[PDB]
């Protein structure tokens, strides 16, 4: 792990004592061979899992994060690019050691051991987005943006390191799989009941549950393309692996005790994913889709079967992939026209006739059209919760409805009517970002021939 | 025979 | 598609286009043309026998009571000419009709070709950044102070002055 | 290749007019073929027996 | 059962050339509607055979061609049944698209 | 005759408002149309000018949005039906829903229990 | 760039905010008309009438066409459907309360029918169909080491 | 018709066909023989047929399938044998009429009993 | 290509329905001042009325004369 | 089959071709600028069915803004060019 | 009310400058500047995918054990196996 993390440190001095010329090509090659280099992770041919140390590991699991870690690096590199181009050559490498911090501190806490190890990682992953969000961003509300997201947060997290105290005293140690070998049932009493509403709240908010959404609509539609594209993709699955591996111990509580959680997700999909059908911003709408996505993932979690898990596990990588593509289409047009309204600029396809495809696509994807892991994912999800109870279906089918409605709404409004031919400063594409949108795409191609290294733990 | 207005393409 | 409505349609407009529509939905409901004239003949029968009528109460009344008729036996599923509203031609080829502006953004050797068609192009902008400044005063002079306004222009008074606000009625593309 | 014709009925080559021509009596001559070697599948084969026309020997019925 | 699953194959193959051509250079420098309406005529051509050797024997096959998934007992692969419906709606809709494309 | 609805609406020919010929009238359609005029020219005084690089903006657009957006709550009042149309959005389907879900699960629990139900082929989940 | 004198903002309760309200939004203070105060965020926002965009002229050389809609003119706070993609208001020769009507009696008549044949079906005079070994006992499942119930079926 | 014949004048004197063989067989057939199967269930199995279909006449469709896999390229050449089937199931129904007119009967003399 | 209109001193009402319905509305007291523009069908190449057995039994002629002659030669080759 | 393009002077044969069918008015004597109420007197009706008349013979709609305004074949020929874009 | 003569003129210098327009996106010649059958066919978009594929199924699919699973031939009585040499006998008399 620390080939991999040692030179995720020197890009650091790399991009500081790199001339202001050939510090954006430096840093990003050497991320892409960082991402490279992040594949002996995938060199697992027994059911044994890695240990590298006392202080890190691999799993099924965590390896696939890593690597979609260690990829969106230089995607975000490219994309923060044209903005900040004038800005000082300082505040651009502030900018990248900001973006190189997030990488490190995420690859640390996915191949973490401990769980307050993991706690103090998931809780220093704020500090760098708090600032770029804030010092980055267009709007005036961006601080009040970032207060939220900061507090939300840390309200969730701190009955969360309370927790861990109980258990380390407890037991004597935070230690995963020893925490496994040893877990123990429990009295089904009410300090054990708040015990596990302590551990949970925190990665229940971290990923947006239905009424602690409030904080994922405001950071994307304040904050620029790359704190977008990576708590798009990742933040909201610091939750997903806290949860998954801190729900071993709370056995059998969680049989009674997610019940709340399930309703509210399967709610909360529908009632946002309505939204994505009446709301102007396009950049709220992909957040309200991250939510109705993310609602399936905890309501999966919540019932812990093995083809939950792995319905959780591919749904996160393909959402992640999919929401930073969206995301940075929705910024190519913002570059061009400095407003996230949709029905503004219209009958694209025209003179973007090729940007249309990479719009199309990503829609087909968050649509889930097979052959697709968006929905080898949610297909498991349902059959899971159908086994759970068959009047799930119902739910299943109207979120269905309403994702292959909004998503084609988000598609005609912006593609396929007819221009607003008093649009002069349509620069053609970019290079660059028809690079973006290549590189997010055919990874998915490639995890669809292959998605035997996204099922999880269980397969 | 006339002209057909178009976009790049090029790029 | 070249005027703008007045402020208020007259009597004389309404009973007109009434007139129309209905001959419109006469063709519609009589497929064949001699029944199509045979009934177009007598529906103006119907009308010319109060065009020499005066009396503004009785004639807005007469109409009133002639469009609900109308309501009550139109064809539901009338004949719309393709390339109108409701037609299976109505904005079809809004996708090739791609503006002008789309061309500044060519590549040297995109242009290289149709060289003879950039030249001209370019002159005729000449035309357009010296046209510009006398096709304000043109508006701001010929505007009445007494707030009344509406949506007509004039043209130009001289050789060498251009109708204001002429370049997107001409360089508009073609309906193919 | 043709010359518009206005307010007549324009000229007509000779391959649209055989082609359909030659289809048509195709057609008919398919039907008539059939309709003379396998009548019955439009018309029948097999009788309908007229219930009640049996006798209380077959069906047996005691009386 | 060599020549009945390489008829069922090969109309896939030439099915896909078209879109490989269709990412190629090729196409400002070919007549893609003449190739593509050919290459449904062969399609067509092949996909009469496999209609004689079962209107003859009247045997169904299934064809298992890779390996997709192995999900803690369930499989995934892709699996073509080759049955009276599959292989004359073959036929008669190859049959048709090269009429509609010409 | 024609009932009109609010999904399919009164035509403008059967609208008495129409055919009104009260001064109190015609002077309003005038007015109407100065403005409609007025900003029809100060568009295509935009539109057509050269020496512009960038695009048309949108007041009424923007306003649309901000009113939509960001001017709800600080105009929001609760009030009577309104904390009410809330609470029961809000709880009521979670309710419903809890009480199905759980009806349903028990029943396969005690049937489960008492071995009354066929589990043939199931091994996975 | 805007300001918060151009924006939208809270019910007025003076003239001197109509006023302002309708020279702002580019109306006249006549056809100004604010929604209720029902504490709903709407404030002082137009409350425009609920036609749809079919209904306008589509002769017109507009600036969005596709909306149908000019530059300046206030927006209806339920563009979004009524884009002229989505909800129709356009009239209709027939009215709601017929039409609705006529669907309804066509379905229920047509089910109710469906009913009346299912209890008085129709059907061809034959015996049922016989097949010769315990009506296949052995090849429609079955099981060989036990015997079935024997069933015979006679001639005439 | 016996749909008027039930639905409008007496509905329990004409028969119900889900219930035709409700009386005994042989209250007017003295040794009702029984109805043969000239066709074995392997000659029927090892012919792949269906189970709708290997009734009393599979024998004759074994035929037509035979005569029809020989002679293939010339279609067209199984109509003698077609016919032969076509008659066997034609007296099947015949015989199930019979059965239905029986019936019938049957009732006719439950009602004229009493 | 230039194009040609042929004169419209030919297209007239007489010897069609449009003559009938100018009797009619004499009958009743009018006229029709565009007959004549409709009348340039009706007349020529457009001349006459095809019926649903004038398309229904097209090729018949040739297609039974086919049949027959199969016939003949059916029972000649036995 | 695509049919031929339009020119200035078969739009004028074709109108002045219609207007001479015309009999209501029109003794066959029809200048180009034969106006239809000084030149010929007619009816705002009468130019009502001309324009229809023009609309069933090019196979397309005049707006009725437009066409109340159109009373010599002149300007009937000019609206019909510049809707479809003729003698480039 | 005809065009007024302000509108008739605006029209006419409108007409002028399109039909300029026009004439002028016409286009010179020497621009755009730029700088048997059935059995080619046949070998290069058949023969070449058929050997490919006769290669993949004789010995990527037919060494496997289920991938290629023939139902089984109608047998009827007379027919006589192959792989035993054997002869299944005739049926019995048919009534007639
Ligand atoms: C004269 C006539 C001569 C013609 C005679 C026939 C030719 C005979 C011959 O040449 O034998 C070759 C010779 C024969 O050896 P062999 O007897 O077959 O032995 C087998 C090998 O040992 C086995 O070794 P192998 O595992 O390395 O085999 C190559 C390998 C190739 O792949 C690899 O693993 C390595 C290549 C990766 C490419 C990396 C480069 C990327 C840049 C481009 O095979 C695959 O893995 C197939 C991958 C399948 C890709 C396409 C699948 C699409 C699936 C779509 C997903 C959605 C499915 C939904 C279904 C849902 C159902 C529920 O060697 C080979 O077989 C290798 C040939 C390499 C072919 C590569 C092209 C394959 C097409 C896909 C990849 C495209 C690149
Ligand atoms: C279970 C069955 C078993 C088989 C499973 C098969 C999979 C399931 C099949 C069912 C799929 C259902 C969905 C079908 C509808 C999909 C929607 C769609 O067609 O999008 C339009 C899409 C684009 O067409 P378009 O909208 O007309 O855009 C043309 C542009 O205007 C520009 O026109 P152009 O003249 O420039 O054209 C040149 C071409 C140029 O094309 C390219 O440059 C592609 C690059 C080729 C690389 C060659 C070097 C090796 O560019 C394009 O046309 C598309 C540009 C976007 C690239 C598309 C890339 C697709 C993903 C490729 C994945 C890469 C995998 C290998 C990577 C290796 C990495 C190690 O259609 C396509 O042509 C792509 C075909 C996709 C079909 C895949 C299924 C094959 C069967
Ligand atoms: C010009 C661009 C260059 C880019 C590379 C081009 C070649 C393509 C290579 C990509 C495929 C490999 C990607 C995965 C590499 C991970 C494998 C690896 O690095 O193994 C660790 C190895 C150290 O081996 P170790 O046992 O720890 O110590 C013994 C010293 N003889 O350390 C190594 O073997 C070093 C491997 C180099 C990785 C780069
Ligand atoms: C806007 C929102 C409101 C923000 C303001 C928040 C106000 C804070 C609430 C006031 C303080 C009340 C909580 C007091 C904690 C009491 C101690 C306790 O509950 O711990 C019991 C349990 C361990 O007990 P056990 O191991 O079984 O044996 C005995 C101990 N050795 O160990 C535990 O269960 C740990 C419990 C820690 C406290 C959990 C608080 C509730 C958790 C769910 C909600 C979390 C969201 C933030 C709080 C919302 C308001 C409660
Ligand atoms: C014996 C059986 C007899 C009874 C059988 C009953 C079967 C169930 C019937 C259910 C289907 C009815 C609901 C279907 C909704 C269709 C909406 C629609 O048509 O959208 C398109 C519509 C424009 O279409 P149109 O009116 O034709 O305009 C043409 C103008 N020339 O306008 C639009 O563009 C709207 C675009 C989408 C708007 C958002 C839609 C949100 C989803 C709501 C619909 C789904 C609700 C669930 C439907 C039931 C299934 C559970
Ligand atoms: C496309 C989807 C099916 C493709 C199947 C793979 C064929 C290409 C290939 O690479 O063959 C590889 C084959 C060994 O593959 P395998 O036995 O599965 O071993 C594990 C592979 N990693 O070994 C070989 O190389 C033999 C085949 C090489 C020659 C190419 C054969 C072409 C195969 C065409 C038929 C595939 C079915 C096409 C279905 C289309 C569906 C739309």
């Amino acid at each position: 792990m620390l080939k991999i993390i040692l030179p995720s440190l020197m890009l650091l001095p790399l991009t500081w004592l790199s001339s202001p010329k050939k510090t954006w090509t430096n840093v990003t090659s050497y991320s892409f061979l960082i991402s490279l280099t992040s594949l002996t992770l995938l060199w697992q041919t027994d059911e044994n899992y890695k240990n590298f140390s006392n202080m890190f590991s691999s799993d099924p699991l965590s390896t696939p994060l890593i690597i979609l870690t260690a990829w969106l690096l230089p995607l975000m590199l490219m994309a923060s690019q044209n903005h900040l181009k004038k800005d000082n050559n300082v505040l651009q490498k502030l900018y990248i050691s900001m973006l190189i911090s997030l990488q490190i501190l995420l690859i640390m806490t996915f191949s973490a051991t401990e769980l307050i190890m993991f706690y103090i990682l998931f809780e220093a992953t704020l500090i760098p987005t708090l600032i770029i969000i804030t010092r980055w961003g267009n709007q005036t509300e961006r601080l009040n943006a970032g207060i939220y997201f900061l507090f939300y947060t840390l309200i969730g997290s701190i009955p969360l390191l309370i927790a861990l105290i109980l258990i380390q005293n407890h037991v004597g140690t935070l230690n995963l799989m020893i925490l496994s070998f040893t877990t123990h049932t429990l009295d089904a009493s009410w300090s054990n009941n708040l015990l596990w509403l302590a551990c949970m709240m925190a990665f229940l908010i971290k990923m947006p549950l239905y009424g602690v959404h409030l904080w994922l609509p405001k950071a994307h539609v304040e904050a620029p393309i790359a704190g977008s594209m990576i708590l798009a993709a990742i933040l909201l699955k610091l939750g997903s692996y806290g949860m998954i591996r801190i729900s071993i111990i709370l056995d059998p509580l969680t049989k009674y005790m997610a019940y709340p959680f399930i309703l509210l997700s399967l709610w909360g999909m529908i009632m946002t994913s309505s939204i994505c059908l009446r709301q102007t911003d396009l950049k709220s709408l992909i957040a309200y889709s991250s939510v109705s996505h993310m609602a399936l993932v905890i309501a999966s979690i919540m019932i812990q079967t093995p083809w939950s898990f792995m319905g959780a596990t591919m749904l996160m990588i393909a959402h992640g992939l999919t929401s930073s593509l969206l995301f940075c289409l929705a910024n190519s047009n913002y570059e061009r026209i400095h407003s996230r309204t949709m029905i503004m600029a219209r009958g694209l396809q025209m003179v973007f006739p090729l940007m249309a495809t990479w719009w199309l696509m990503a829609s087909l994807a968050n649509l889930a059209l097979p052959p697709s892991i968006n929905l080898m994912g949610e297909l498991f999800i349902t059959m899971s919760l159908f086994s759970w109870s068959n009047f799930t279906i119902i739910l299943m089918g109207i979120n269905i409805i309403i994702t292959g409605m909004y998503s084609m709404y988000m598609i005609i409004t912006t593609q396929r009517g007819k221009l607003t031919n008093h649009m002069i400063n349509l620069q053609p594409s970019h290079t660059r970002e028809l690079t973006l949108m290549a590189l997010h795409m055919i990874p998915l191609i490639l995890l669809t021939t292959s998605p035997k290294l996204i099922t999880g733990l269980t397969m | 025979r006339l002209f057909v207005v178009k976009p790049s393409l090029y790029y | 598609a070249f005027c703008a409505p007045p402020a208020y349609l007259t009597h004389q407009q309404k009973v007109l286009r009434l007139y129309k529509r209905a001959l419109r939905h006469l063709e519609s409901w009589c497929i064949h043309r001699d029944k199509y004239r045979y009934f177009a003949c007598l529906m103006r029968a119907r009308f010319e026998e109060h065009k020499n009528e005066k009396d503004m109460m009785r004639a807005t009344q007469l109409l009133r009571e002639a469009e609900e008729e109308f309501w009550q036996n139109q064809h539901p599923q009338p004949y719309i000419f393709p390339d109108s509203p409701g037609g299976t031609s109505f904005e079809r080829y809004e996708c090739y009709k791609v503006p002008e502006w789309c061309l500044d953004y060519w590549h040297p050797s995109e242009k290289a070709m149709y060289p003879d068609y950039f030249s001209k192009r370019e002159q005729w902008k000449k035309l357009r950044m010296e046209s510009w400044d006398r096709e304000v005063k043109q508006l701001q002079e010929e505007t009445s102070p007494d707030g009344i306004m509406t949506e007509a222009l004039p043209p130009a008074r001289r050789e060498g002055d251009l109708p204001p606000l002429w370049w997107h009625i001409v360089t508009r593309p073609r309906e193919r | 290749h043709i010359q518009p014709r206005y307010r007549e009925f324009p000229q007509l080559t000779r391959s649209q007019v055989i082609q359909g021509e030659f289809l048509s009596s195709l057609m008919w001559f398919w039907i008539l073929w059939r309709f003379w070697h396998d009548s019955d599948a439009v018309l029948g084969h097999f009788s309908y027996p007229d219930p009640s026309q049996w006798t209380d020997e077959e069906l047996g019925i005691p009386p | 059962m060599n020549i009945f699953t390489t008829s069922i194959l090969l109309i896939f193959i030439l099915l896909l050339s078209p879109i490989l051509i269709s990412m190629s250079n090729l196409i400002k420098h070919i007549n893609f509607p003449l190739y593509t309406t050919t290459s449904i005529k062969f399609s067509f051509i092949i996909s009469l055979l496999p209609l004689l050797m079962f209107f003859h024997n009247n045997m169904e096959y299934m064809i298992t061609t890779w390996h997709w998934v192995t999900m803690n007992s369930m499989e995934l692969k892709m699996s073509f049944k080759t049955d009276f419906f599959s292989i004359l709606f073959t036929s008669v809709a190859l049959f048709v698209t090269w009429s509609i494309m010409q | 005759k024609y009932k009109p609805a609010p999904l399919a609406t009164l035509p403008s020919t059967l609208d008495p408002a129409e055919y009104d010929v009260s001064p109190e009238t015609r002077r309003a359609q005038v007015e109407r149309l100065s403005i409609r005029a007025r900003l029809k020219r100060e568009y295509l005084l935009q539109y057509n000018d050269p020496k512009r690089v960038s695009h048309i903006e949108d007041p009424a657009l923007i306003r649309w949005t901000y009113a939509r957006s960001a001017n709800i709550y600080p105009n929001f009042r609760p009030t009577p039906k309104n904390s009410l149309l809330g609470a029961v959005a809000g709880f009521g389907p979670l309710i419903f829903w809890y009480y199905v879900f759980k009806t349903d699960r028990d029943r396969k629990e005690r049937l489960i229990q008492e071995g009354k139900l066929d589990r043939k082929f199931n091994i996975s989940y | 760039h805007m300001t918060k004198d151009m924006l939208p903002g809270s019910y007025p309760r003076t003239p001197e905010e109509r006023a302002a309200a309708a020279k702002k939004y580019n109306m006249r203070v006549e056809d100004y008309e604010p929604y209720p105060d029902d504490g709903m965020g709407y404030g002082d926002y137009p409350m425009l009438p609920n036609r749809s965009q079919h209904e306008r002229d589509p002769w017109y050389q507009w600036d969005h066409s596709e909306l149908r809609m000019n530059w300046g003119e206030p927006i209806h706070w339920d563009l979004d459907m009524y884009i002229r993609n989505r909800v129709d208001t356009s009239p209709t020769p027939v009215s709601w309360d017929v039409m609705c009507k006529h669907l309804f009696g066509f379905v229920a008549f047509m089910v109710f029918m469906f009913w009346v044949g299912h209890v008085f079906p129709s059907y061809q005079p034959v015996g049922p169909k016989q097949y010769p070994y315990n009506n296949l006992y052995l090849e429609r499942g079955g099981d060989p080491t036990k015997e079935p119930e024997p069933v015979v079926h006679y001639d005439i | 018709a016996h749909l008027t014949r039930r639905y409008l004048w007496d509905a329990s004197v004409e028969p119900d066909p889900e219930k035709i063989p409700s009386f005994p067989p042989d209250l007017g057939f003295p040794e009702r023989k029984e109805r043969v199967m000239v066709a074995t269930q392997q000659e029927m199995m090892d012919a792949q047929l269906t189970l709708q279909q290997r009734d009393y006449c599979a024998h004759y469709l074994i035929r037509l399938l035979k005569c029809k896999r020989d002679s293939f390229p010339n279609f067209l050449a199984c109509k003698h044998e077609q016919h032969d089937w076509d008659y066997c199931e034609h007296l099947d129904y015949v015989k199930r009429m019979k059965e239905f007119e029986r019936e019938r009967r049957l009732l006719q003399r439950k009602k004229r009993r009493a | 290509g230039k194009m040609e209109l042929p004169d419209y001193r030919q297209w007239k009402i007489e010897g069609t329905p449009l003559e009938t319905v100018q009797k009619k509305l004499a009958a009743r007291g009018l006229r029709d001042p565009w007959a004549r523009n409709e009348a340039w069908r009706y007349m020529g190449g457009f001349a006459g009325n095809i019926t649903f057995p004038s398309v229904i039994l097209k090729g018949f002629k040739w297609g039974f004369a086919a049949f027959v002659v199969a016939l003949g030669a059916e029972y000649f080759l036995d | 089959s695509d049919a031929p393009p339009l020119t200035l002077d078969g739009i004028k044969d074709r109108v002045l071709y219609v207007l001479k069918l015309y009999d209501k008015i029109d003794p066959e004597k029809l200048s180009v600028n034969s106006h239809f109420m000084k030149d010929l007197g007619l009816d705002s009706l009468d130019q009502v069915e001309i324009i229809m008349a023009m609309e069933d013979e090019f196979g397309f709609e005049i707006p009725d803004i437009d066409a109340e305004k159109l009373m010599c074949p002149q300007e009937i020929v000019d609206y019909i060019a510049d809707k479809k874009d003729v003698y480039e | 009310s005809g065009y007024t003569p302000d509108e008739k003129l605006r029209l006419q210098q409108l007409r002028e400058l399109r039909r300029r327009w026009l004439k002028d996106q016409e286009l010179s010649p020497r621009e755009p500047v730029l700088p048997y059958r059935s059995s080619l066919f046949a070998v290069s978009h058949v023969l070449i995918p058929m050997w490919f594929v006769h290669y993949y199924v004789k010995y990527h699919m037919a060494t496997k054990p289920y991938t290629i699973v023939s139902s089984k031939p109608r047998i009827f009585p007379g027919d006589t196996i192959l792989e035993t040499g054997e002869v299944i006998p005739p049926m019995r008399d048919f009534p007639d």
